[PDB]
């Protein structure tokens, strides 16, 4: 998983050299933003259920057919609604991991890599998830740096889905 | 590789759980120690050459059989190769200190090192002694009270000692 | 690789003999079944995606421990990798059906696959179950009476089942 | 051994893809010509002895010295004549394999690859064999497709020797 | 690789000693035999083809099972490969004769050859017999009294026989 | 270790061919110069002590501080003087190996490769050694080919140090 720290090490290693001042400065920048990230992670965590359920309904509201047509890739039944909820729960949880890691690493390795093949194979629409993400961004109630941190990763995921 | 933060993340993910309040607080406390960690990396890095040479001197003084004719470290190319190994290990120890996780040191340096030395005929137990010598030299420089804001660096110094000890054990 | 024809040739050559009248007649009969063989390859090929996804669904429904956090197939990259393996195996099964010999499937796909999975930590017995699922899905499509000239496809269907079963056994 | 079927698979595999219609059509073409090939193989097989002996004499007739000068690479003695007969027998047998395989595969892997080194090392003249092959082409008594099939492989071998 | 001179040097260095008067005199005597050594390399080199073919003939005459259908050396590509091995080994024997040390033959040719043949299914004991055949052919040519200044070539002929015997043992 | 003989073999091997006349001629050239080399080696060997001690003093004489300042890399004490003597002894011994091998091989593999890292790590000055070498060149008392042989390797080392 890429984090500002592992990228600096990878760079120095790929060059067979010890870390430089620039790399040490990179660490300082990471450290200065860390707490805002940990605080945002805590906030989102304490509201996981509310945010997940609230986002699930949001998707069904903009895509009602997903609850009306029959199909494994739709949430017309209870089972599909659990699948959907679970999926939304994964997005949220992994976003808090990014906030903790100070980088997109968790999203890239746990959910983004291969997401196109997953959606194409099980016939899931990336627009459903894009919708759930937008909901989160408008209901986490964060503010200041904690807000800017959370949204930076929420937007990253969105762009990855469109 | 993992860094101190992603190590926790991976353990949480493999369980399907969010980080608990106490884990977030633990990471927060690690961030508070940040300056001490970066100073350690800066000081060892800035004194790398001296650390390797002084450790090399001590090693050859205690084990003269390594440098006399026929010794694994006899001849310029082998001595240079030995010096190079010392530096490689030190370099990777700084990476681990920088990230706060041993993974980079294990994966990219120590993994398979024992088997490699056995095939070449390099006395691993002597390499381990060299690593121990570098630890002593490096930690005195890291914990030098001069020219640095006062504080307790015990925990970071212990952690660094741990990376050196892991390196020594990997080939001894 | 060998195809149904060269397999016979190699056995004859390694003996320094011409093909006997009965062997030539056997090959001739294989040529007569040609259309059924090519239809099988066309039908599985044209329905590859559906065959892999439907088999994947069934597999994960019976073995939910593979997709829950910590499971070998948990996370997008591993799920995609697992889906990719399914397709790879299916692809090579079509090559074997096309040539009428298992060599291509053995040499370029199954050889060393068990050892590779063991090293990665992929549950081979679960892969085998996935392969079995693909067989069921693929053979229903192959033997579908609709839109195709009527006839007995028992022998070719049995042969294809054999390639799938060989694949499952190679990793189970 | 290359056959129309293995080449189609090799092509698709080298491209990491499933076989295409063009490749399926290739199989159809191969199947349509198969029987003419099997029938030609049977004919040549039933006349192996006659064709082999007849070709051996043909070579000696155009290259009489091979039966008059002394030398391991010549058939001045009984032994050399067996070697020669055996060699001619290999050419014929392997040509029937090509007819069965619907391709040059058998000739390329069993006899052609390395034939120059063999002839240069044991001092054998490729013209001797070219002669034996021509004999076969004019005495197999085939006709129609079976004839065109047989001769396509007999000419292939000839060109490989010149 | 080592040559006759550096072989002595390496043994002396690994001891931290200068070459003794008797060792210098021994090398000097080797230099005196120089022409005989170079003639041996020239004669085997200039007759390589004949040596390989005549040895190949003898080998197949005594072991006809190698060339009949199914035999390891049956078919043009395998026969050519077998002939090529013979030449490779001969080539490396000339290198060793030229340098006066077996190292080049061992390191670049014989090392791991037995294991390689076992995996391919090449009958090593038959290769060894082929090597022995090349020795006989090569040494008759080397020690031919015609067209060369008269002298005693016993020692160099013995040394060359030693390289051939080492080659045969490495795969038998 | 490179010698005229191993280089000829390496060349032929890199080309997958048997040695050529040119390579055989190379051997003749090597053989013709061998004895002068062995004789020079013997001479230097019988005077190792005198040459080594004499060179050590020479270095101290031109670089007196090496015996006056304190430091591990200096010979201000007995220990350092042994290190220094030992080092000079290595240069001499390895030069006789070159004379025996008819090439720079021994110097390249035993002392030259990595010498820059050694001197930089233990803070040794290449000029100290360059001095000791010059001393040897002016005190071995050789003459004729034996002299030209010895000096060719002594100069080689010198150039490697500057
Ligand atoms: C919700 C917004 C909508 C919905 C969802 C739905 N999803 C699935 C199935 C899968 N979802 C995933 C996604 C992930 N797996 C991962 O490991 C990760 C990273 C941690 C992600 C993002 C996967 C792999 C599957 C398939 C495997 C499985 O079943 O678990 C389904 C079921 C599809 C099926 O055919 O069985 C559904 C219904 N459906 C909706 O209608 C909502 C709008
Ligand atoms: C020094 C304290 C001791 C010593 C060392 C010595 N090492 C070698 C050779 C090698 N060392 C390595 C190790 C690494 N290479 C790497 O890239 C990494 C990072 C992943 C490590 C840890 C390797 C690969 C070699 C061999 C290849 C090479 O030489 O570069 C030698 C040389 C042995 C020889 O004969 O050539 C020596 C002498 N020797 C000692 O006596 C000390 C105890
Ligand atoms: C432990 C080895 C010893 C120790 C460390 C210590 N350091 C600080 C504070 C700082 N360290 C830095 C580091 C850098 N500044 C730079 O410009 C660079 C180069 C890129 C580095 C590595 C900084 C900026 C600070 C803070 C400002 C300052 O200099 O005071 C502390 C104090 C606390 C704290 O974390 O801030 C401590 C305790 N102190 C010791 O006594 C050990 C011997
Ligand atoms: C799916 C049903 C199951 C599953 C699969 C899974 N496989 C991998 C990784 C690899 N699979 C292969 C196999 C092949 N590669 C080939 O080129 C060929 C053709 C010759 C085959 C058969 C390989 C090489 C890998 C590793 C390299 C790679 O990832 O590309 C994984 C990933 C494991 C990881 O941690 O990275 C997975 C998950 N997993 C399951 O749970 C199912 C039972
Ligand atoms: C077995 C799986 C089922 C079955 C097969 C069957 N097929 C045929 C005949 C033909 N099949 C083809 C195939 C193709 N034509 C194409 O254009 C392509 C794309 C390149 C393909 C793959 C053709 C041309 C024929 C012959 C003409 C026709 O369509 O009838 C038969 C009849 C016999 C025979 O071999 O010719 C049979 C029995 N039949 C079944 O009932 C199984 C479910
Ligand atoms: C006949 C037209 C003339 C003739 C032939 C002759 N051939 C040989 C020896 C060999 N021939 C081969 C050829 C093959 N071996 C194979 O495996 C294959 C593919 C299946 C082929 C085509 C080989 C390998 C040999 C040498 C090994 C052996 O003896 O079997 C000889 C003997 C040469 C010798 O020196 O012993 C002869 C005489 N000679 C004639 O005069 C005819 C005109
Ligand atoms: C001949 C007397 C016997 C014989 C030989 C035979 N050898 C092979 C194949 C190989 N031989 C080698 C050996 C070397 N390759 C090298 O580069 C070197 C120098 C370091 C050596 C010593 C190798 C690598 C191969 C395999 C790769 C290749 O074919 O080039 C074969 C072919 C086996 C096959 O089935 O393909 C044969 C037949 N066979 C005999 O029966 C004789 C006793
Ligand atoms: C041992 C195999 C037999 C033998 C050898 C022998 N050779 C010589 C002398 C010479 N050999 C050469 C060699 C070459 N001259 C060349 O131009 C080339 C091509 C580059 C080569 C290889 C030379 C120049 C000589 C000296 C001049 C001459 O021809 O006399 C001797 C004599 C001694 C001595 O070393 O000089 C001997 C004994 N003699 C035998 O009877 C063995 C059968
Ligand atoms: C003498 C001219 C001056 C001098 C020398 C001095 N040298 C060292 C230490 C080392 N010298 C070497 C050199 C070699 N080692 C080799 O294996 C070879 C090839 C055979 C060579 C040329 C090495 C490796 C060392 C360090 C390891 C060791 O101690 O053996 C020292 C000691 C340096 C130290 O810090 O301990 C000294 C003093 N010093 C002078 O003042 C002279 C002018």
């Amino acid at each position: 998983m890429k984090t500002p720290l592992t990228e600096a090490v990878s760079t120095a290693d790929s060059q067979g050299r010890f870390l430089s001042s620039t790399e040490l400065q990179i660490a300082f920048g990471r450290l200065r933003q860390a707490n805002a990230g940990l605080q945002a992670a805590k906030a989102l965590t304490d509201n996981a259920q509310s945010l997940v359920n609230g986002a699930a309904q949001a998707v069904y509201n903009k895509f009602p057919y997903t609850t009306q047509t029959q199909g494994n890739n739709f949430a017309a039944d209870q089972r599909g609604k659990d699948k959907c909820a679970r999926d939304i729960g994964y997005y949220l949880r992994i976003v808090t991991y990014c906030l903790v890691a100070g980088g997109t690493g968790p999203l890239d390795e746990y959910l983004i890599a291969g997401i196109d093949e997953i959606n194409r194979t099980f016939d899931l629409s990336p627009s459903w998830y894009v919708e759930a993400l937008k909901y989160i961004k408008a209901n986490h109630g964060l503010s200041g740096d904690a807000r800017d941190e959370a949204n930076s990763y929420l937007d990253y995921a969105i762009n990855a889905l469109s | 590789m993992f860094d101190v933060f992603t190590r926790v993340v991976s353990q949480a993910d493999a369980r399907g759980e969010y980080l608990s309040g106490s884990q977030l607080d633990a990471l927060s406390a690690t961030v508070a120690e940040g300056n001490k960690r970066i100073d350690s990396v800066n000081r060892i890095t800035g004194n790398a050459s001296a650390i390797v040479s002084n450790a090399a001197r001590a090693l050859f003084a205690e084990q003269p059989q390594l440098i006399q004719p026929g010794g694994n470290a006899y001849t310029s190319r082998r001595m240079a190769a030995c010096l190079r190994d010392m530096e490689i290990i030190l370099r990777y120890v700084t990476y681990a200190t920088f990230t706060g996780d041993a993974s980079v040191l294990e994966d990219r340096c120590l993994n398979g090192l024992r088997e490699t030395y056995v095939a070449l005929g390099v006395p691993g137990a002597s390499v381990a002694a060299g690593v121990q010598k570098m630890k002593e030299a490096a930690l005195d420089i890291v914990n030098d009270p001069n020219g640095i804001t006062r504080g307790d660096c015990s925990a970071i110094v212990a952690e660094i000692a741990g990376y050196f000890d892991r390196a020594a054990a990997a080939v001894a």
